[PDB]
């Protein structure tokens, strides 16, 4: 590894020897846009470049087109360069055509890149000395066999030790994409490790790791128990900032909408009882009159909902869910007050921030569509403030707006059975329908795609196959493909999760596109989102059926 | 060769006039079949590189049509030909459903 868990604090002292000056900027920070984790990761490192004076500059990207692009519009004096939450796992040197022999006079600049992502460019730390990445724990244990052959490839019966390592190269890539850590997690270990923890960068950090519940469960699970320990160890004044370990549920806005629209559109409780026909909303009311709490009662905000059934609500919960089996809705989530304002929970919050990204506020509309997704970005960062809080209530309407969107569009799909079912993937196009618009968000596709793949997987089907989803954009005339991995049931033991499930589509496409002159346009920092033509989908998606997987 | 036919066999029995009534009977299947092949080849071959040079479409003076899919406007010309008996007509539009139901269209689409 470059830079190990032991080192950070090292690395960093060498950006204040490089960008710690009086009138200068010396440092240029650019974030992954469309990530909460990015967000985070970035949140609390320009605090801490406000704690001591370092002058700096943030800007948001979108593509690698405008990477290379801001890339090649900086001068030399920027010493020190950040890039988080992407460029893991291609050669940047390659990109951008970096000379070493140009930067020697050694370590001209120094560009610090700092990503999650799991299977990531060798070539890039065993090569290359002007780019240095902050490792997990991954290249000291992992990589213990890759490096040798990289090192002894980097008489004539000596081509046996080549086509060894020719085969371990071969045999270390072919891997698909996953994410196993956390940036926020990371700042966080540097920061106990330097020691300038507070209450600020504990709700961060908490807010980055949360942001993965819903795709890397277990990653979120092996991560939790630093947290719990992290939140041990650090009369109602109007000044008082409480955050306690209290009781959740896997329920949409609970503390801000009604208990039966939190029923209603909970993503597992939809899953489990098949709430898009009637037969679920029969259940629904079983289960209300059985628990006892009156329709006109539950139907009610949850400021005004009664105060003894708002505290026997648990005792309520726990022995009425065991015959309906959502016993694994309850779990244990981080509680926020401050002062007289209220209560809010971390998973409430990061709907409501990821809702504010989504909404808020050929090539000239794409250019316009991307600035529009980096306005959206600057508000949801300058929402994050405790001074502001008609930038969050309005999150949380569109939130709900959204969900209610998402709801209706799933439940028409899931009417027409427009999932065809192939031999080696599920696929879906949304040809036709109302509110087509909202879809052009990669963000909000891919919740629509976390719904359909959790309502398929809880099911009785016995087969893992991944999942491809197309949008329509009438204006520009093109498709908006996202492939999905297959997800295990929630309620799953530790067992059958040797490995996470790995991603297998941004292989397929570039390969596909690298044999074939398809129209395409492959620039979104998620490897797994193409821009297809209308035209140029079908033959793609044949081609995609006939190549290996 | 197959309006001939029934012209002569309808002549030789002795707006509607039975001289050409019931002449796409002959061929409709075969046509059918060929469509069904000829859409497939396209579908298989048309992003290929060394395959491109016959799906190359020509450009000539006056043309102001900007189209994609050469098999549909084959099928188009080759239906509007048809559409000009006059007197057959429900056969004609009959027959250009089931041609049209081959791609992924409908009746009154304005690409048809």
């Amino acid at each position: 590894m470059y830079y190990g868990i032991s080192q950070f604090s090292e690395a960093y002292n060498k950006i204040l020897r490089n960008s710690s000056s009086h009138s200068s900027c010396q440092l240029v920070i650019f974030v992954s846009c469309l990530n909460i984790d990015a967000l985070c990761a970035t949140k609390m490192l320009s605090l801490l470049f406000k704690k001591q004076l370092v002058q700096s500059q943030i800007v948001p990207i979108f593509g690698y087109s405008e990477l290379r692009r801001h890339y090649s519009q900086l001068d030399d004096n920027i010493n020190s360069l950040l890039l988080v939450g992407f460029g893991g796992v291609i050669d940047l040197e390659a990109f951008l055509e970096i000379d070493p022999q140009e930067y020697v006079i050694s370590f001209r600049r120094d560009i610090y890149v700092l990503d999650a992502h799991r299977p990531w460019n060798l070539d890039n730390i065993f090569g290359s000395q002007i780019i240095q990445c902050f490792d997990d724990g991954t290249v000291d244990d992992t990589l213990g066999e890759q490096k040798e052959a990289y090192y002894k490839l980097l008489r004539k019966q000596r081509k046996k030790q080549i086509h060894e390592y020719e085969g371990v190269l071969e045999e270390y890539y072919s891997q698909g994409t996953t994410v196993v850590n956390s940036i926020s997690a990371q700042i966080y270990s540097l920061l106990s490790a330097i020691g300038e923890t507070n209450l600020s960068n504990l709700w961060l950090n908490i807010l980055g790791t949360t942001s993965l519940d819903i795709a890397y469960a277990q990653v979120y699970n092996r991560l939790y128990p630093l947290l719990q320990d992290e939140v041990k160890r650090l009369v109602k004044t109007p000044d008082t900032l409480t955050l306690n370990i209290q009781p959740d549920y896997y329920l949409f806005l609970l503390r801000h909408s009604s208990l039966y629209d939190s029923f209603y559109y909970s993503n597992y409780v939809n899953a489990k009882l098949s709430l898009w026909n009637e037969n679920g909303k029969k259940r629904l009311h079983k289960m209300f009159a059985r628990m006892g709490i009156p329709l006109s009662t539950a139907q009610e905000t949850w400021l005004y909902m009664d105060h003894s059934i708002k505290r026997e609500l648990g005792i309520i919960f726990d022995k009425n869910l065991d015959r309906y089996g959502l016993q694994d809705i309850i779990r244990d989530g981080f509680v926020r007050t401050l002062g007289y304002r209220g209560s809010i929970s971390a998973s409430e919050f990061v709907e409501a921030l990821t809702a504010l990204l989504e909404v808020g506020n050929s090539a000239q509309k794409l250019t316009n569509l991307r600035k529009r997704w980096v306005s959206n970005f600057w508000l949801s960062w300058d929402a994050l403030d405790d001074r502001k809080v008609e930038l969050l209530n309005r999150g949380i309407q569109l939130a709900q707006d959204l969900q209610r969107a998402i709801f209706n569009t799933g439940v028409a799909i899931l009417e027409k059975k427009l999932i065809k079912h192939l031999r080696i993937y599920r696929l879906c196009v949304l040809q036709d329908g109302p509110d087509l618009d909202l879809y052009r968000n990669p963000l909000t596709l891919l919740r629509l795609g976390n719904w359909l793949i959790e309502c398929c997987a809880e099911s009785e089907d016995k087969q893992l196959l991944p999942m491809v989803l197309a949008s329509i954009d009438e204006n520009t005339d093109t498709y908006l493909v996202a492939g999905l991995t297959p997800r295990y049931p929630r309620g799953l033991d530790t067992i059958h999760t040797k490995k996470p499930i790995l991603n297998n589509f941004s292989m397929a496409f570039q390969q596909i596109t690298a044999e074939t002159d398809a129209k395409v346009r492959i620039d979104n920092f998620e490897s797994s989102i193409i821009e297809i033509r209308r035209e140029d989908l079908s033959p793609f998606l044949e081609k995609l059926t006939l190549s290996g997987l | 060769d197959s309006m001939l036919k029934t012209k002569q066999s309808y002549l030789k029995l002795n707006s509607v006039e039975n001289s050409l009534n019931g002449f796409s009977h002959l061929f409709s299947k075969p046509l059918m079949k060929r469509v069904k092949k000829l859409f497939k080849n396209q579908q298989e071959f048309i992003l290929d590189p060394q395959y491109e040079a016959d799906y190359v479409i020509p450009v000539l003076p006056g043309s102001h049509l900007n189209v994609k899919n050469p098999l549909l406007e084959l099928v188009k010309s080759l239906c509007h030909v048809m559409l000009l008996s006059k007197s057959t007509i429900l056969e004609i539009r009959t027959l250009r459903k089931e041609l049209l139901k081959i791609f992924e269209l409908r009746e009154f689409a304005k690409v048809a």
